[PDB]
Parts: C-alpha cells; sequence; structure tokens
C-alpha cells in the first residue's frame, strides 16, 4: 500500500525492485549512519543530529540539518534468483564537501 | 645532623634570602580561591595515571581475533587498540581501577577549569595587569577539552568511532581547503592508518606538554602578582592580607590536595564510566541512538543539531550547513578569548585593578555571564537531547525547537532576571548600612505601635537612626548571628560539662582575643586613611 | 546626594560606582531586532509541519511588542480624581488613634452623655 | 540554493516484474 | 483562646454522635437502593475525623487552664498593656523557596519514576529543612 505512494526522483525511476528500494545508509550531513527506519511513519532518523529522510519521497529530509536527499541504489534480480546491484549510484555519497555537485 | 645539611647546602646556593622571601609571601584565605588547586591536582591525577595506562596499551588499528580476559567478545576481529584496551580491565590486576579513575580525572579537570573560570570571570580577576592569565587559561580549557576528546576515541570502540566520523566529516566539508586539510589530518580516507597513530602521540606529548608548559607559566605569573583579594578590613590595593606559604598554606594546600586525590580514588572504584566492553569495535555500518560525544563536547554536538539545513550551492561548488555550526562555535571562542579587552573598551577603565569586586556590584558583566551560561547549557542539553527526550517523555522534534527558539529567548530573560537580582542584592546590602541589623524583636510601644528593633553598625545621632555608612565593596552582615550574638558559651564535651574555673579563663581569653583582632583590623583601616591623603 | 557616574544613577543601581552597569538603550534594541531576524529565518529550514511555525510566529509577535514598548516607551498620567468619601491630594491626615487617647481635636468636643458612652465621666476632665 | 539538482518524479509509474525462466 | 478550646467540643460531640449513627445505620438497614453491610471508610474517616477536633480541643483546654488573663482575651483592656516583646519573628530567608524547589525535584523523581532522582530530591530536600532550622545559629566565622 506504501509503495504505491512513492514519489521518484528524476533519473531514477528503474531503481527499485517490485517493492525493494535500496538507500545508502550514510547520513548526507555528517557520515552517521541512519538506520533508525520508522516502519509506519516510513521516516529513517539519524541517531546523531536528528535529520529525517522520507522514504515516500525518493529519501528528501524533512526535518534536522541534512539539506540533501539519501542516494539511491539500482537493484535487481539475476537468473539464479538472488538481488544483485543492477548498477551504481548517480552522485557520491555520505557528506558534502567544497567540489562535491554538478 | 641538620644543622650541618643546611649549612652546606646555603654555602653554595646562597640560597637563604631566596627561600626566605617565598616562604613568607602571603596569600588571600577565600573557599573560590582554591578551585584552581583542583584543577591542578585532577591535572596530577591524569599525567600519573596516563603513564601507567601507557604500559599496557598498544595505539594500532591492525586488526586481530579477540582471545583473552573477556569471555564475550572472543573470537571477534577488532583492532590491536580496542584489544589492548579490553585487556587492561580485564587481564590488568586493578587495570579497570586506573582506567576509570583516568577517566573521572578528565572530567574533573575539565569542570576543575571551567568552574575556576567562573570565579576569574564573576569577581573581575581578568582585570589589569592579568590578561596574561585570562589568555593562558582560555588556551588550556580549550587544549583540555582537546585532549580529553582524543583520550577517549583512543579505545576505538563503536561510540568514540562515531565521534571521529562526525569529527573527519566536519573537517572535509569546509570550503576550499577542508578536502587538503582532511587529507593531511587522517593522511587519506577516514579510517586510516596512521590514524589512531598521530592522535595517541599527540594526546601522550604534543598536548601534555603543551599544557604543563602553559601551567607552569600560568602558575609563576601568578606567584609574581600575588594573587587579588575582596574588599575588607584593613586590606587595600597595595596589600594582601591572608596567611604565609608556612606553615598554614602549604599544609593546607597538601591536605586539599590529598581530599582531591582520595575523591578520584573513591568514584574510580564505586562508580563506573565508559564501559566498553558493552560498546564493540568499531564499524562503520553500526550505530547507537546515544552517541553523544562526552560532557565537554556536548556543546560543539548540540550546536551542529539547532543548526537548519543552510545548504550554499554555488554552481560546481557547495558550502554545507555544518560550517556555520563551525563559524559560530568559532566566534563563541573569540568573544571567550579576548573578553578584557571588549569589556575595558565598553567600559573605558583600565586602572591596574587588584581588589576584587563581588558579581552583585557588576550587574551587566554578571548578567553577561549568566546569559553565557545559560547558552552553553542549553548547547550541552541539546547535546543530549536524544537521552532527554526519552527518559523525560518529551518530542524530540519538540526538544530541537527548544534548543532552537531557546538560544534566543533563554539569554534574554536570563540577563533580565539576574540583572534585577544584581540591583536587588545591592538594594538589601545598603537597607542595613542606612538602618542597621533588622532583628527579630517585635516590640510594641505603649501607644501601640509595632517597632522591630534594628542593631546599627555605626554611631547614632540622637534617638536611634544610625548616621547611614556608606558601601565599602564589602560584605555586610545581615543577621545578628553573623555578630556570634547566638555564639554557645557552654565550654566542654558532648557529655562533659567541663569546670567552671577552666571554662571562665577561656571565654575570657577568647574575648581579649577577638577584641585584639578588632582593634588590629581598625588600625589597619586608619593607617590606609592617611596614606591615601599624601 | 544621589550621584551619577557613566549615565547611571547611584539613586537606580546603589552601586554605579563599583563596576559595569547600564546597557546603552540602543544595544538592547540591536540585539533585540538581530533576535527577531534569527527568529524570522528559522521558517527557511526543511520542516514539513506547521506547528513550530506558529509557535516561530507567536514568539517574534511577542518579542516586537516588546521592543516597541521599549523604543516608544510609552507613558501614562495621574487619574486625578474623587471616589465617595476620599480626600483630594494635599489633605493632612488626624491622628486618630492619639485623638482617641487624649481627648483632643476628632474627639475634642464630646457632650457629657458622649462621655459617659465611651466610659469615661466628664468630671475627669478639665 | 533550495535544491542542488533533485527534482520530482517525471509521471506516475506501475508495472509488474514477472521475473521467470520456467 | 479561652473560648477557642471550648467551641472545639461542638463539632467533636456532632462528628462523635454522626459517626456512631452512621455505622449502626449502614449496617442494619436495608434500602433497596443500595446493600446492606458496615461501611469501612465513611466510619474509620468520620470516627477519627472527630478525634482531630476532640485532640485540638483537650490540648488548648489543657493550655488554657494555666494562662492568666491576657489583655486580649480581657474585655476593658488598654492598648498600654501589652506594651512589651511580642517575640522572635524571622524577618526574611531564602530556604522557603529552596525546598520548594527541592520538593519539586523529588515531585518529579517519583513521576519518571527515576531512582536516582528520589534519592537526590529526598537528600536534596533534607538539607534545606536542616538549613531553615539552623538559619539563626550559624556561628559567626571563626578564623
Ligand atoms: C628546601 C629547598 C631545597 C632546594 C630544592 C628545591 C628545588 C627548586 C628551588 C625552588 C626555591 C627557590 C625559588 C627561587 O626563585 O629562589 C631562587 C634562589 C635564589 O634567590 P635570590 O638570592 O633572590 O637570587 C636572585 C635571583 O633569583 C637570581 O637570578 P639570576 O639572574 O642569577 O638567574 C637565576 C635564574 C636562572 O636563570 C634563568 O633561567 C633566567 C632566564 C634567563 C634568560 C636570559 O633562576 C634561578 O635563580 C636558579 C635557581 C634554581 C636552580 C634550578 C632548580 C634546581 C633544582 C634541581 C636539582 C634537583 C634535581 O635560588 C635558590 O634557592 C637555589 C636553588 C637550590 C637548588 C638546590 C640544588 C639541589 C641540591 C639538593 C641536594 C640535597 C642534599
Ligand atoms: C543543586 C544545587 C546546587 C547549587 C549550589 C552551588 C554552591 C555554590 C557555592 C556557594 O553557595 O557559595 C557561597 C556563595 C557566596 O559566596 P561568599 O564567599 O559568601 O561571598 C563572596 C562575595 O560576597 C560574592 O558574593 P555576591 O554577594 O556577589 O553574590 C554572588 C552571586 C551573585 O549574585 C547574583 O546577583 C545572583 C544572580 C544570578 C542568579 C539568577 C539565575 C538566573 C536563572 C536563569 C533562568 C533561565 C531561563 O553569585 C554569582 O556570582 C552568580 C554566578 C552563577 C549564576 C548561575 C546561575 C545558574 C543559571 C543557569 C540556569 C540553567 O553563595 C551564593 O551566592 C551562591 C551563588 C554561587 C553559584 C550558584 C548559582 C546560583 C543558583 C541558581 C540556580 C538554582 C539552582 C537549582
Ligand atoms: C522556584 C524554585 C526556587 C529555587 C531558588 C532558590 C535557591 C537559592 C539558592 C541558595 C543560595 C543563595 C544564598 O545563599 O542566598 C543568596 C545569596 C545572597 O544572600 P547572602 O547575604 O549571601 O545570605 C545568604 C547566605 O550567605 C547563604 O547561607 P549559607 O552561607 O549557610 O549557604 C551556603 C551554601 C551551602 O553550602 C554549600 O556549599 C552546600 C552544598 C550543597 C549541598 C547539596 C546537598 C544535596 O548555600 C548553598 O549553596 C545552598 C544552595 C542549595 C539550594 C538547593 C535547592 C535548589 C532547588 C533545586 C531545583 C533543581 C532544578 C533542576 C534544574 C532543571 C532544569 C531542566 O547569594 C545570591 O544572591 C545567590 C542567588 C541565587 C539565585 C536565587 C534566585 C533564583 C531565581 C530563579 C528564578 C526561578
Ligand atoms: C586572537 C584572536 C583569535 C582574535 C580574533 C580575530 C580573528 C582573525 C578571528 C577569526 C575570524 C572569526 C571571528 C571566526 C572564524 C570562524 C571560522 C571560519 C572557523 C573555522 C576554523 C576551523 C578550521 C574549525 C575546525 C572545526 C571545529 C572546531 C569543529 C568542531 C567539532 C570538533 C572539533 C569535534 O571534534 C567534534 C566531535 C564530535 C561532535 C562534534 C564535534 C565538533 O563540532
Ligand atoms: C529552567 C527553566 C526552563 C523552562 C523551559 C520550559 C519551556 C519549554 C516549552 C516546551 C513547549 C513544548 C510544547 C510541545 C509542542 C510540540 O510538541 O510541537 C512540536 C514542536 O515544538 C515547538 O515548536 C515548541 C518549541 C517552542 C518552545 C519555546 C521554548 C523557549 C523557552 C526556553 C522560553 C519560554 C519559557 C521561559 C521560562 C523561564 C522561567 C523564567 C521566566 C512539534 O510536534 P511533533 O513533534 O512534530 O509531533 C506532532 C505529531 O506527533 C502529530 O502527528 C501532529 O499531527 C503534528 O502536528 C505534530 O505536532
Ligand atoms: C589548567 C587549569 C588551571 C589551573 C591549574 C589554574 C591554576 C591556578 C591557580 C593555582 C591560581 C592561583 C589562584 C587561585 O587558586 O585562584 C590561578 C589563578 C588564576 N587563574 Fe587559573 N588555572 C587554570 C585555569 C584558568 C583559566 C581557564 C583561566 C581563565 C580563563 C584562569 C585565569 C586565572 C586568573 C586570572 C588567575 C588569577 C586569580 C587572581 O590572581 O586573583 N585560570 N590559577
Ligand atoms: C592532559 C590531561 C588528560 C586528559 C584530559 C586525558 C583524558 C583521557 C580520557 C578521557 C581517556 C579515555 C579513558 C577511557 O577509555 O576510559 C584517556 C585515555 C588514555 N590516556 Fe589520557 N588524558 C590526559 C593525559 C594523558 C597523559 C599525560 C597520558 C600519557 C602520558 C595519557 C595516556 C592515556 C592512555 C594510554 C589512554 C589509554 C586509552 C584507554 O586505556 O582507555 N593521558 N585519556
Ligand atoms: C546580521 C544579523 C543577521 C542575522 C542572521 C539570520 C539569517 C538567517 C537567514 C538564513 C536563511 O534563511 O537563508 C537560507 C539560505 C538559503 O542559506 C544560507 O546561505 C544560510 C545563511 C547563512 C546564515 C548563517 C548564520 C550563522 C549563525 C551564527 C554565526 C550566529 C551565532 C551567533
Ligand atoms: C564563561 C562565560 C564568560 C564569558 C561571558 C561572555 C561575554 C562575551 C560576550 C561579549 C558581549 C558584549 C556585550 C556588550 O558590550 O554590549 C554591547 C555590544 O553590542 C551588542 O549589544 C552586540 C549585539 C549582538 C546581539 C547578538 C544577538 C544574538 C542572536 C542569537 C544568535 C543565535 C555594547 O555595550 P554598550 O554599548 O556599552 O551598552
Ligand atoms: C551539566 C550538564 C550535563 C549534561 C547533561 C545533558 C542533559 C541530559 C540529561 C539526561 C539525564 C538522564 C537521567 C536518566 O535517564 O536517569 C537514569 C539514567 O541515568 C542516570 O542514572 C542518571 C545519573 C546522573 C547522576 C545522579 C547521581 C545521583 C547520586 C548523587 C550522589 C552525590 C535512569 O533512571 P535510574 O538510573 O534507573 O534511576
Ligand atoms: C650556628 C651556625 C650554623 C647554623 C646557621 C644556619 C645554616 C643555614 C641555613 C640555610 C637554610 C636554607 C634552607
Ligand atoms: S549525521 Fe545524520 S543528521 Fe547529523
Amino acid at each position: 500500500a506504501d509503495a504505491e505512494k512513492v514519489i521518484e526522483r528524476e533519473g531514477q525511476e528503474s531503481f527499485h525492485y517490485g517493492d525493494y528500494y535500496a538507500y545508502s545508509k550514510i547520513c548526507t550531513h555528517i557520515g552517521c549512519p541512519t538506520s533508525l527506519y520508522e516502519a509506519q511513519t516510513n521516516r529513517i532518523l539519524c541517531p546523531c543530529h536528528q535529520s529525517q529522510f522520507d522514504a515516500l519521497h525518493y529519501g528528501k529530509p524533512v526535518f534536522g540539518p541534512a539539506a540533501r536527499a539519501l542516494p539511491q541504489l539500482p537493484i535487481t534480480v539475476d537468473e539464479e534468483g538472488y538481488l544483485i546491484a543492477a548498477g551504481n549510484f548517480i552522485e557520491p555519497l555520505g557528506p558534502a564537501f567544497w567540489e562535491r555537485k554538478s | 645532623s641538620l644543622a650541618t645539611v643546611g649549612n652546606n647546602l646555603d654555602s653554595r646556593y646562597t640560597m637563604a634570602s631566596g627561600i626566605r622571601r617565598q616562604i613568607n609571601k602571603v596569600f588571600p584565605t577565600h573557599w573560590s580561591f582554591m578551585l584552581g588547586e583542583i584543577a591542578l591536582y585532577s591535572f596530577i591525577v591524569l599525567l600519573l595515571t596516563g603513564v601507567y595506562l601507557t604500559l599496557f596499551f598498544d595505539p594500532s588499528i591492525t586488526k586481530v581475533i579477540y582471545d583473552g580476559g573477556y569471555l564475550p567478545l572472543n573470537g571477534v576481529e577488532m583492532s590491536r587498540a580496542y584489544a589492548t584496551a579490553l585487556d587492561i580491565s580485564f587481564e590488568v590486576r586493578g587495570g579497570l581501577f586506573i582506567r576509570q579513575m583516568h577517566h573521572w580525572a578528565a572530567l574533573l579537570f575539565v569542570v576543575s577549569m571551567l568552574v575556576h573560570m567562573l570565579r576569574i570571570f564573576f569577581t573581575g580577576a581578568f582585570r589589569r595587569p592579568r590578561e596574561a592569565n585570562w589568555i593562558i587559561g582560555v588556551v588550556l580549557i580549550i587544549l583540555g577539552m582537546a585532549e580529553g576528546f582524543m583520550g577517549y576515541s583512543l579505545p576505538d570502540d563503536l561510540l568514540s568511532g562515531v565521534g571521529l566520523r562526525i569529527m573527519s566529516a566536519i573537517i572535509v566539508g569546509l570550503p576550499i581547503i577542508g578536502t587538503w586539510m582532511h587529507w593531511l589530518i587522517f593522511g587519506g580516507d577516514f579510517p586510516s592508518d596512521l590514524m589512531l597513530d598521530r592522535f595517541y602521540i599527540a594526546h601522550v606529548l604534543i598536548i601534555p606538554a603543551i599544557l604543563l608548559g602553559l601551567i607552569a607559566a600560568h602558575l609563576a605569573l601568578v606567584w609574581y602578582q600575588k594573587h587579588t583579594q575582596f574588599p575588607g578590613a584593613g586590606r587595600t590595593e597595595n596589600n594582601v592580607i591572608g596567611i604565609r606559604i608556612m606553615p598554614l598554606f602549604a599544609v593546607k594546600a597538601v591536605a586539599f590536595g590529598l581530599i582531591v586525590f582520595g575523591f578520584l580514588a573513591l568514584l574510580a572504584g564505586v562508580t563506573t564510566i565508559n564501559a566498553i566492553w558493552n560498546l564493540g569495535p568499531y564499524n562503520p555500518s553500526q550505530v547507537s541512538a546515544g552517541s553523544q560525544p562526552d560532557v565537554y563536547m556536548l556543546w560543539t554536538d548540540g550546536a551542529a543539531r539547532v543548526m537548519p539545513a543552510w545548504e550554499l550551492y554555488l554552481g560546481n561548488y557547495t558550502i554545507p550547513a555544518v560550517f556555520w555550526v563551525a563559524v559560530m562555535l568559532g566566534i563563541l571562542v573569540v568573544l571567550l578569548v579576548t573578553y578584557p579587552f571588549i569589556e575595558r573598551k565598553f567600559t573605558g577603565d583600565d586602572a591596574h585593578h587588584n581588589l576584587l569586586q563581588r558579581p552583585r556590584d557588576v550587574p551587566v558583566r554578571t548578567s553577561l555571564g549568566v546569559m553565557a551560561l545559560v547558552f552553553y547549557i542549553l548547547l550541552t542539553v541539546s547535546g543530549g537531547n536524544d537521552v532527554y527526550a526519552m527518559q523525560f517523555h518529551v518530542s524530540l522534534n519538540a526538544m530541537t525547537w527548544i534548543g532552537r527558539i531557546g538560544l534566543i529567548v533563554g539569554p534574554a530573560i536570563a540577563y533580565f532576571i539576574t540583572y534585577r537580582l544584581c540591583i536587588g542584592l545591592q538594594r538589601s546590602d545598603r537597607e542595613v548600612l542606612e538602618h542597621g541589623i533588622e532583628t527579630g524583636i517585635i516590640k510594641q510601644m505603649p501607644n501601640g505601635a509595632f517597632i522591630e528593633v534594628h542593631q546599627p553598625l555605626g554611631p547614632v545621632d540622637d534617638h536611634g537612626h544610625p548616621i547611614p555608612l556608606p558601601y565599602a565593596g564589602a560584605a555586610v552582615p545581615k543577621q545578628m548571628n553573623q555578630l556570634g550574638y547566638a555564639e554557645v558559651e557552654t565550654r566542654g564535651g558532648f557529655f562533659g560539662p567541663d569546670p567552671e574555673d577552666i571554662r571562665a579563663k577561656a571565654k575570657e581569653i577568647e574575648h581579649a582575643n577577638h577584641i585584639e583582632e578588632a582593634n588590629t583590623l581598625r588600625a589597619l583601616n586608619e593607617a590606609n586613611i592617611e596614606r591615601d591623603k599624601n | 546626594e544621589p550621584e551619577i557616574y557613566r549615565g547611571v544613577s547611584t539613586l537606580d543601581e546603589p552601586s554605579a560606582a563599583w563596576g559595569w552597569h547600564g546597557l546603552k538603550r540602543n544595544t538592547i534594541q540591536l540585539a533585540g531586532w538581530i533576535s527577531v531576524l534569527f527568529m524570522l529565518g528559522y521558517n527557511f529550514g526543511n520542516h514539513k509541519g506547521h506547528v513550530e511555525t506558529i509557535w516561530l510566529l507567536v514568539i517574534t509577535a511577542l518579542l516586537v511588542i516588546g521592543l516597541l514598548i521599549h523604543l516608544f516607551e510609552p507613558k501614562l498620567s495621574q487619574v486625578r480624581t474623587i471616589t465617595s468619601r476620599n480626600k483630594p491630594v494635599g489633605h493632612v491626615e488626624p491622628d486618630w488613634t492619639y485623638d482617641q487617647a487624649t481627648l483632643t481635636g476628632t474627639w475634642g468636643n464630646l457632650t457629657d452623655s458622649q462621655l459617659r458612652s465611651v466610659n469615661i465621666e466628664p468630671s475627669r476632665v478639665a | 540554493c533550495x535544491x542542488x539538482x533533485x527534482x520530482x518524479x517525471x509521471x506516475x509509474x506501475x508495472x509488474x516484474x514477472x521475473x521467470x525462466x520456467x | 483562646m479561652k473560648s477557642s478550646a471550648k467551641l472545639m467540643y461542638g463539632p467533636t460531640v456532632f462528628m462523635a454522635a454522626m459517626a456512631v449513627i452512621y455505622i449502626f445505620a449502614t449496617m442494619h438497614v436495608s434500602d433497596g437502593g443500595s446493600v446492606k453491610g458496615v461501611e469501612w471508610v465513611g466510619s474509620v474517616a468520620l470516627v477519627l475525623s472527630a478525634g482531630l477536633t476532640l485532640m485540638l480541643g483537650v490540648y488548648l483546654h489543657f493550655t488554657e487552664v494555666r494562662v492568666d488573663v491576657l489583655p486580649e482575651d480581657w474585655e476593658e483592656a488598654e492598648v498600654a498593656d501589652k506594651a512589651g516583646t511580642l517575640g522572635f519573628f524571622s524577618p526574611s530567608s531564602i530556604w522557603p523557596a529552596a525546598m520548594s524547589g527541592a520538593v519539586g525535584f523529588l515531585a518529579f523523581g517519583v513521576v519518571y519514576f527515576h531512582y536516582w532522582m528520589i534519592a537526590v530530591g529526598l537528600m536534596l530536600l533534607i538539607f534545606t529543612i536542616t538549613k531553615l532550622n539552623l538559619q539563626y545559629g550559624v556561628p559567626k566565622e571563626k578564623h
């Protein structure tokens, strides 16, 4: 019911399997792991400085000091029926720095 | 045997007049003139427990499979640093005791300086000529905080590792040269080899040496100005009234010295700190909810939490939101360091002050201090607002907003209240000088008027109504027990009544004693007056 | 007589001569307005909720109201009225209890009947 | 300042995976 | 307080009579709008409610026997009769506010049910009560 009300980012509409979404675990504020995934509110909370990234909005932050959304990894299933990475991230991972932009 | 050791030690160092000068230095006796000693004693405990702690510690990041005292975590792949820190608490006899002593001493050290700095600030001991001391001390506290930070990051556990991840990612996200500077410090991407080595070699040498040098310079410079003191009876701006170094000051210093040492030895045993066996080896993927650094580092983390997402995108380049945090912390440090200069610009008074001043008589500075304390406390609370939120049942979003808004309205309310209370304390101080001590004897006059008996501290004119004594910068008595009108006049033990014969003489002797004391004190006052009119 | 030291009277702040006393009124408003700027600037984060903005605007309004009545310094005047059996400014109050104890002033002229009603015989007064 | 290069979805999507190999 | 010790007998005897009526009327009357049997809350707390008034009444009665005719208790008393000392009233103290703060700390301790907070609040309260009592006793500072 939740997968059907996801808003995709431009250029990554094909980065999900059936119901599976893979986001980088490293916070886009500072390199803390954002692993506090709330099952019902569908928000991912960072323990360090309390950024909430939406899971139904391609990882867009909705609270805290984080300004950039969480990078998403393409995934798919191979012939043997194991989950594999279909490609690579389309942006640098983790915290921002001076030279990081296009 | 003793006459001859001194004889052949003086015959070659000509030290009779040099030593006599040191042992005759007078030091003001006040409980707030000792808070600096606490920092010193805690520092001695740190460097002594620290040396013992380095005989068992290997600061290497090289991964090993653990087999040791801790039966859990056997078979777990950890760094060499973590394995040895885990060995000095489960395989070294009394090693946990010393480890905990070290950490407790670190905490006390930082709190021994903060409280000391507050004493210096409030009483105005940073004024001319004592600004080198203020600058030296400020550098001392910043370096103490930095030292503590790199100390608990040595074990390379999961909790401390996240602190290093935060610190590295703060550096890397600096405009222009934050990328090169990060790579110059860590020697590459985080984590790196020679990252626990540079930190270990700067925590047990670089910082200690710098700190020891600054401390020694600090103390020597203090011994040169021979302290400061509060206004009081017989004490002017060109003298020190207190006790000599021997036999009174030196013994009191040792007594208090070992008291602090003994207190740290109690907490080291009875109270757990930094239970690293429950935290596990550092792993970049694993994190915990309570990832606060340490109490003295909470303010920096609290600053990072309450800063909104304010990134500046400049085409091919980006300024992170955390940059503003750095800017803000930089401003706070600059404001703190260069305080004597800003205080004397807006007061226009630089007149070689040797007499202290009570906080109540400087409402602007006192209020600024309490304003800044509330700022620091709110940053500190915001730094651990996730443990506040759960344990005290408050919304975490609400806590963030309290921090954000509270940093503006908290300081404002603190200033207002503190200013008013300072003036209130000033007013209460004048009522006593004008009218006398308010005794609790509500007499009824024949007409029926209820009147309170007032005890004048000065001469009266015709019919009570004391001649108002001018303010003197000292503490005025407020109760009648402060003049010894409640003093117990029954010598003896708890059960022993004590013979009257020996009980009469002792009360007479003490009476003559305090009479002579008061006489000598008022004579000193008179001397100052007729000295100040020439 | 009260003394002024640095624009601050010893009458208002007793120990005006001992320490830093009184911030100039222009510095109390600089801080206030800078704070208002920060409080208005808080509305430019990523937060989706609107409860926090209600608090921001309310607090900003309270700050603005404060900084205006600190600036224009509103004053009023004495009411200058007369209420039932209340005397105007410049009336001297007789010591009623003194007049009661010794038969003077207000109690200066009592009828012999009125003396006995308060338990004192007129033969005792001359 | 508001957002670097992250933009919303182009058009709403739906599919059936049905990844089969018998 | 000559009449004060006496007027407490009124409520005392009233409540004593109501408590005995209550017990006997509640355990022996079946109304149909309730059940039969002694009520153990209105009985104990009304017997012991009369106890309070009796205690205060008796204490004031014993006290008023061994007091002389005071000017405040004399119908035709001059103002100059009490001319003297009315004993010792505390002019000021900070400790009431402190000990209210201490009870507040213990209060929140019990609310959150934090053992450390309860313990600290308990000993933060002992300290302030102690300082309240020892306020006028603090000896002149011995050097
Ligand atoms: C030592 C003295 C210290 C005393 C300090 C006491 C002051 C603390 C005040 C605390 C107020 C808290 C009210 C709670 C408000 C709250 O929970 O709202 C939150 C956002 O918090 C806010 O903005 C409020 C922050 C503004 C507070 C300003 C505090 C400044 C203080 C320091 C100064 C004033 C007091 C000074 C006293 C000092 C004494 C001397 C005079 C957002 O709600 P949210 O977590 O998103 O959850 C919901 C979903 O669950 C749900 O779906 C729903 O649908 C959603 O809508 C959402 O609400
Ligand atoms: C490393 C921690 C520190 C130690 C061990 C230390 C030690 C001392 C000692 C032993 C004194 C002698 C007088 C006294 O006890 O009050 C003193 C005085 C002084 N300290 Fe510190 N101090 C430290 C930190 C600081 C800090 C952080 C500051 C300032 C920001 C500072 C500024 C002063 C000043 C101005 C004096 C002079 C007080 C006076 O002469 O009246 N100190 N210090
Ligand atoms: C200057 C003041 C100092 C402070 C504030 C300080 C602070 C700390 C702290 C907070 C820790 C973490 C301890 C723990 O895990 O429980 C630590 C660890 C350590 N410190 Fe220090 N320290 C200081 C000085 C020194 C000195 C002078 C040495 C060596 C000569 C030293 C050697 C060590 C060692 C070996 C560790 C080992 C890490 C461990 O076993 O936990 N320290 N320090
Ligand atoms: C342990 C703490 C001890 C150190 C205490 C800190 C004191 C350093 C601060 C110096 C303050 C100078 C005060 C002064 O001289 O007053 C005035 C300085 O000018 C100002 O008021 C600056 C305005 C800045 C307001 C900042 C707003 C904050 C917004 C919230 C940010 C989120 C001058 O005083 P005067 O003109 O003489 O009345
Ligand atoms: C000075 C600034 C300090 C920075 C702190 C930042 C603010 C966040 C504080 C979080 C508080 C968590 C409280 C809590 O959860 O309670 C407990 C967890 O932490 C503690 O135990 C608090 C210990 C604090 C020291 C008290 C010692 C008492 C002995 C006194 C003898 C002298 C849980 O309750 P419990 O222990 O089970 O009773
Ligand atoms: C009677 C002559 C021998 C004793 C003279 C005193 C010896 C010198 C003492 C110097 C003390 C320096 C510590
Ligand atoms: S590191 Fe994830 S929010 Fe600060």
